């Protein structure tokens, strides 16, 4: 399986302090596509039709 | 904040081999979207929008199939449409604009200009 | 497809009301109402944006303005006018597959 | 060591030691996330919209531009924040 | 409590307290009796 994830959405990060360095979401640069997953299809089908013989 | 020059002499019986080209801005280019809309008399006039960089659409609305073919360059940071094989009901293409962010649905928060051109028995 | 609502070509005699509305071009919006602006244009300039992310007043023109809105069926107001307002408002509002207006004003103030 | 003439029972399902790796990954990741950063002030009441081209996507999901108010360094001193959260971390309550 | 052998201390009383959002208050009511409270030196 292959999994991943386009968008590479860069950070930043402030300080709630005293010494709390809090990481936050900052902001999408490019298009979106949402996370998915490839398969290889016939060997999903061979699996599949092994385990139930 | 610049306006968004434009070029258009569509004057042509139906075959509609004519390019209509925008420009650039002072602001940036990327990271944004665009749309097109034309110009009737007074009967809401256009909804034709387009994409990011990369983005997934070609067509925006009905009715327009087959010969709307909107395309993007980000690299001299202007684009350009082509309306093949022309209908009649149809003035021109007239202005463009920009979606901007901080909205919520889409708005379109400049207008560069508008241009009028006649198509049809020169 | 929609069907928008606009009264007529409206008048006023600068009485600060004037209150056009559009009830239901469509179908009811979900809790992300997203119902889209309302812009102007005069027969001497482009098109232009009023209000903006369904509620609140630009950034960019007075206060003097603003408009109610709930899930479907909504209007505007307006508060005192004066000469450069008497203008041509449209009402697009639908945001999901197509953009549509249908609505539109002629406002004129009366002498 | 292979062994010769033997035989054994043999039982899972009722193993001990399925438990004790049960018991410790717990004691290991409390152990592990325990002695860094905590916060407790970031859950304050919030007003939030979704982003622009959220609907320009075959994501047409939420991605909700959104935005608080946090306190600073110092304790006298608020600050005003941006960020996005997905539709999942966040619910309202029952204008804005 | 005037209506009791037990003719002494209730206090039936009430104060502000944080809830769960730290912008919002609330207004709560309940008992301690005397021996668990006193004043400091209007109501
Ligand atoms: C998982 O399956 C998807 C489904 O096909 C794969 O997506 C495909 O990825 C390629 C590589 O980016 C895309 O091709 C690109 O097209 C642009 C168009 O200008 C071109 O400039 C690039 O050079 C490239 O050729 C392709 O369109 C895309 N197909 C889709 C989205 O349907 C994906 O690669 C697979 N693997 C992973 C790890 O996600
Ligand atoms: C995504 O990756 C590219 C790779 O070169 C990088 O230049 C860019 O800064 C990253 N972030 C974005 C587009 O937000
Ligand atoms: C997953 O990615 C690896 C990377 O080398 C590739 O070899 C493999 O064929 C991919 N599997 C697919 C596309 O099913
Ligand atoms: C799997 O392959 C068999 C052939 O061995 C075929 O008859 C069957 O339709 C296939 N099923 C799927 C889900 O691809
Ligand atoms: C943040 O605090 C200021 C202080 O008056 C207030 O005006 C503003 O509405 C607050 N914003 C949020 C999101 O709480
Ligand atoms: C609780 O807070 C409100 C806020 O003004 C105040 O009016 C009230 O007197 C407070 N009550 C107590 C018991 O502190």
């Amino acid at each position: 399986i292959n999994c991943t994830r386009p968008n590479n959405n860069t950070v930043k990060s402030i300080r709630i302090g005293p010494g709390q360095a809090f990481y936050y979401f900052g902001d999408i640069i490019g298009d979106i596509r949402m996370a998915h997953c490839n398969v290889s299809k016939a060997t999903w089908n061979e699996t599949l039709g092994k385990v139930v013989k | 904040e610049v306006q968004l020059q434009e070029s258009g002499g569509d004057l042509v019986k139906p075959g509609g081999s004519l390019k209509l080209s925008c420009a650039a801005s002072g602001f940036t280019f990327s990271r944004y979207g665009m749309s097109w809309v034309r110009q009737t008399p007074d009967k809401r006039l256009e909804w034709v929008a387009t994409i990011s960089s990369g983005g997934s659409y070609t067509y925006y609305p009905d009715s327009v199939k087959g010969r709307f073919t909107i395309s993007r360059d980000n690299a001299k940071n202007t684009l350009y449409l082509q309306m093949s094989s022309l209908k009649s009901e149809d003035t021109a293409m007239y202005y463009c604009a920009r979606h901007g962010i901080t909205t919520v649905g889409v708005a379109m928060d400049y207008w560069g200009q508008g241009t009028y051109s006649h198509v049809s028995s020169a | 497809i929609v069907m928008t609502q606009s009264p007529a070509s409206l008048a006023v005699s600068l009485g600060q009301r004037a209150t056009i509305s559009c009830k239901a071009s469509q179908s009811v919006d979900y809790d992300g109402d997203s119902y889209m602006n309302w812009y102007q244009q005069k027969p001497g300039q482009p098109p232009k944006l009023l209000i903006y992310a369904a509620s609140n007043l630009e950034s960019g023109i007075p206060a003097r303005f603003s408009g109610s809105g709930s899930g479907t069926d909504f209007t505007l107001n307006i508060h005192p006018v004066e000469e450069e307002d008497a203008a041509t408002y449209y009402c697009q509002q639908s945001n999901e597959d197509p953009y549509t207006f249908g609505a539109g004003t002629k406002l004129e103030l009366k002498r | 060591i292979h062994l010769e003439n033997v035989t054994e029972e043999f039982n899972m399902w009722k193993n001990n030691m399925v438990e004790q790796m049960h018991e410790d990954i717990i004691s290991l990741w409390d152990q592990s996330l325990k002695p860094c950063v905590k916060l407790t002030p970031l859950c304050v009441t919030l007003q939030c919209t979704n982003y622009a081209p959220n609907l320009l996507s075959n994501m047409r999901g939420e991605l909700k531009q959104c935005s608080f108010n946090m306190t600073t360094e110092l304790r006298d001193k608020k600050q005003k924040v941006y960020s996005l959260f997905y539709r999942l971390d966040v619910v309202q309550i029952n204008s804005n």
